[PDB]
RNA sequence: GGCAGCCAACGUGUUGGCUGGGUAGGGGAGCGUCCUGCAUCCGGUGAAGCCGCCGAGUGAUCGAGUGGUGGAGGGUGUGG
RNA sequence: AAGUCCAAGAGUGCGGCAGUGAGACGGCGGGGGAUAAGCUCCGUGCGUCGAGAGGGAAACAGCCCAGAUCGCCGGCUAAG
RNA sequence: GGUGAAAAGUACCCCGGGAGGGGAGUGAAAGAGUACCUGAAACCGUGCGCUUACAAUCCGUCAGAGCCCUCGACGUGUCGUGGGGUGAUGGCGUGCCUUUUGAAGAAUGAGCCUGCGAGUCAGGGACAUGUCGCGAGGUUAACCCGGGUGGGGUAGCCGC
């Protein structure tokens, strides 16, 4: 029989990444593979398994091409013609850490499940955090190479 | 001689209901809506049982790409250089040994990369 | 100490004093068999080299042959009247491995 | 096991679920606060359920001699009965039935001591 | 020593009578007659 | 690892080569129920029906396999 | 003239049995249509679905890869 | 249509106005009390174990932690060629039959259960297919005599 992971034998820890003039796609991808935690051979699809991660300065985001005016973020509220329209550059002036978290949560997996692995992602704007008390450990993104 | 119909569509309705034990509503109470839901229910079975072994390896790929990864080498150069070593141990035990014994994959990755090639561009 | 074993066309990860479900294989219950190697871990050091695995042997006890649980196949499609039965049951062989 | 008595009272002219509203009012409680609810609750199942507590209670006071003090309600509930069966004229001289319920009582009394 | 426990018919002398439209494991929901059709209702005359 | 059909060699059924998705439809081999024949047998020391557990068959299933209700009839086999 | 020649279960005749005579899609050669239809009518030792299970194109019979005897918590692959 | 072996059909006491019930007794049994053998399923609950109130679902299957119960070896719980009930959480997942080229179809039918409900039947009728006896012969109907299916019956029949 395979091995699954048990009640406790799960285990977490605390990585905090800096998002200064980092690519948007890239950190976002690195993150949610860090949330579901296949960088451990210990990963189960059914279970969470990952760590939690703190990002820092997402009013830092940088991004290619003229995206900065001409990609736009929607939703709709609801009520017939409630669809509404904001940009990317209004979206970094007004709520700056709404791209990321919208980013990153585009990518986790869209099953409650997902939305479980959602829960524990911190992400703030300023370059300090309240959760120095964990002594999470810096993580710098890095590719392999062959 | 008349033979009128006591046991034998009791005997069937109950083996069909009996094998459906364990449903919600009319489904494990239900004669007609018991069969038709069981024959599903069977059929999801036989449909998934071929399934399992597909899901099964994709997860066991995934945990070997994650000791790849862990161990700084990705799934594919190690199966390559897995492959040009000549061993033939399987994803399954891979996968037992990554959740069991770090140092078998040390050794695992150290035989990779050492019967890996000089240049992987090669045209040969 | 444990290794790893090919039987059936398959492989398995089995220690000593360990018992493993295998498939069918033509043997006297209360036999032995030797079985290649495939792997061998003995604490800090492991043995990969093709020639040690063939080197090596893995002896072990036939116990019992079992068969297993009742599984039933339903070919079943809609709107066409095509129904169809099928149970199927497999024998299987239990090993206590006594030597590596 | 608790020593226990039993009494019920079957073809009571009440429905099922409209007693079992009352039933529902008196499950785990002692006689006297049962006796106290069956008295002060305005319902027509009120009055069945409240004979079948009062007899069930006089049944283990004197059949077994126990002390009513101490007795407190075990497992109460209403089970439905035969069906009368009636029909109904109604409009355009087309015709509808009307189901005439009748329901089971049953209360066993169990002697807890404090 | 044959009683009257000894008697068996000839192999093969015994073929079994077809139960037609009796469940759709052998003959199912059309008796051998097919989809719909005159010669699915009643018959054709031979002339 | 196992079942099944066709075929070849030899034998008083093993080996070897292939095939096995299928509606209408054709062919072959079977399960179960009621009622009769007989050789016989079970059953108030509990039959049938009722409600479970454990097993076994490639299937319709089977268990002279047992537990709680029931108090009066049934079964193997080969046949029809 | 060769090749499967332990069989494609190939051909032809006769005998017993019923189904069908409402097709659809796609690629080719075409008519009508406005080179319009998911249109209609043909031809196809064309293919597929009908009468087909799986993977891929998000879903999607007909397109692409590929033929589900049963089982395995085994490996190599086609399309992608 | 069925209480029971027979009415031996529940004296008496108690709750309740009665209906209804509990004991005590009858009886082998009252889980046989006249609404009476056996009493299933749809049906309506109670009590117990588990799950569920951030959760988008032809409701199941494949994995699968936890909780509860059980069986052996080993001590306070831990494994073992373990079962059981629940299942949080992930993969896949568009009921059945018809009629259709084409259906999850927003095409038809089914509220559910218990039974009832569909290739049957007669002829010296005919053909072909297995089986049985005789053989250049194969054979009978109606009918007569045996509480009995047996014996007789050459009128005809089919190929030579
Ligand atoms: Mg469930
Ligand atoms: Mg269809
Ligand atoms: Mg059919
Ligand atoms: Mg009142
Ligand atoms: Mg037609
Ligand atoms: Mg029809
Ligand atoms: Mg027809
Ligand atoms: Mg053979
Ligand atoms: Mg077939
Ligand atoms: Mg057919
Ligand atoms: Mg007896
Ligand atoms: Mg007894
Ligand atoms: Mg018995
Ligand atoms: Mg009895
Ligand atoms: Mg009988
Ligand atoms: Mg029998
Ligand atoms: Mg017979
Ligand atoms: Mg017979
Ligand atoms: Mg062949
Ligand atoms: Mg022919
Ligand atoms: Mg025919
Ligand atoms: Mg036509
Ligand atoms: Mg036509
Ligand atoms: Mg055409
Ligand atoms: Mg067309
Ligand atoms: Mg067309
Ligand atoms: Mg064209
Ligand atoms: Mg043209
Ligand atoms: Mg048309
Ligand atoms: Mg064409
Ligand atoms: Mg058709
Ligand atoms: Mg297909
Ligand atoms: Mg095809
Ligand atoms: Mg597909
Ligand atoms: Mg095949
Ligand atoms: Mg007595
Ligand atoms: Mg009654
Ligand atoms: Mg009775
Ligand atoms: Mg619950
Ligand atoms: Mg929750
Ligand atoms: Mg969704
Ligand atoms: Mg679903
Ligand atoms: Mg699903
Ligand atoms: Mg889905
Ligand atoms: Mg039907
Ligand atoms: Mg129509
Ligand atoms: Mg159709
Ligand atoms: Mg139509
Ligand atoms: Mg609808
Ligand atoms: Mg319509
Ligand atoms: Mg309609
Ligand atoms: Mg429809
Ligand atoms: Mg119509
Ligand atoms: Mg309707
Ligand atoms: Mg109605
Ligand atoms: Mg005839
Ligand atoms: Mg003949
Ligand atoms: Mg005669």
């Amino acid at each position: 029989p395979t091995y699954t992971p048990k009640a406790g034998d799960t285990t977490r820890s605390w990585y905090v990444i800096d998002a200064s003039d980092v690519v948007l796609g890239r950190l976002a991808s690195a993150a949610a593979t860090l949330l579901r935690g296949k960088h451990k051979p210990t990963f189960t699809p059914n279970v969470d398994g990952g760590d939690f991660v703190i990002v820092i300065n997402a009013d830092k985001i940088a991004v290619s091409g003229d995206k900065l005016t001409k990609k736009f973020a929607y939703r709709h509220s609801g009520y017939p013609g409630g669809l509404r329209k904001r940009t990317i550059g209004e979206l970094l002036e007004k709520h700056p850490t709404r791209v990321v978290e919208n980013a990153i949560i585009g990518m986790l997996p869209h099953n409650k499940l997902g939305r479980q692995i959602q829960k524990k992602l911190k992400v703030y704007a300023g370059p300090d955090h309240p959760h120095a008390a964990q002594q999470p450990i810096p993580f710098e993104i890095k590719q392999v190479a062959q | 001689a008349r033979v009128k119909r006591a046991l034998n569509a009791q005997k069937k309705r109950r083996t069909v209901l009996k094998a459906s034990k364990g449903y919600r509503g009319q489904r494990s109470r239900l004669y007609r809506k018991a069969k038709e839901q069981q024959l599903h229910s069977l059929t999801y079975a036989y449909r998934d049982r071929r399934a399992r072994k597909g899901e099964f390896r994709k997860l066991w790929i995934s945990r070997i790409n994650a000791a790849a990864r862990a161990n700084d080498i990705t799934y594919n150069r190690l199966i390559q250089g897995l492959k040009a070593a000549g061993v033939e141990v399987d994803r399954k035990n891979l996968a037992e040994l990554a959740v069991s014994d770090p140092a078998a994959f040390t050794a695992l990755v150290d035989v990779a990369r050492a019967a890996l090639p000089e240049d992987v561009n090669a045209p040969s | 100490t444990y290794a790893i074993v090919k039987t059936g066309g398959k492989q398995y990860k089995v220690a000593a004093g360990d018992v493993v479900k295998v498939e069918k294989l033509d043997s006297e219950p209360g036999a032995s068999v030797s079985l290649p190697v495939a792997l061998v871990v003995d604490g800090a050091n492991v043995t990969s080299k093709a020639d040690d695995l063939a080197k090596v042997a893995v002896t072990a006890e036939v116990l019992e042959h079992t068969k297993g649980p009742k599984i039933r196949i339903h070919k079943f499609k809609n709107k066409t009247g095509y129904h169809k039965r099928q149970g199927h049951r497999q024998q299987l062989t239990v090993l206590k491995v006594t030597g590596i | 096991e608790f020593p226990s008595a039993t009494a019920k009272a079957r073809y009571v002219r009440v429905s099922a679920t409209k007693a079992r509203r009352v039933i529902d009012l008196v499950r785990g409680k002692s006689v006297e606060e049962a006796l106290d609810i069956l008295r002060w609750a305005p319902q027509a199942a009120s009055e069945p359920v409240a004979k079948v507590i009062a007899s069930a209670a006089a049944n283990a006071q004197n059949n077994e001699g126990l002390d009513p003090s101490t007795l407190v309600v075990a497992t109460v509930y209403a089970d439905e009965g035969p069906t009368a069966k009636r029909i109904r004229p109604r409009a355009q001289g087309r015709a509808f039935r009307i189901r005439k319920r009748t329901s089971h009582i049953t209360v066993i009394v169990e002697s807890r001591p404090p | 020593v044959i009683k009257l426990h000894d008697l068996k018919p000839a192999p093969g002398e015994k073929k079994a009578k077809t139960r037609v439209g009796r469940g759709e494991g052998s003959k199912g929901k059309t008796a051998g007659r097919g989809t719909k059709g005159t010669k699915a209702r009643k018959n054709v005359p031979v002339m």
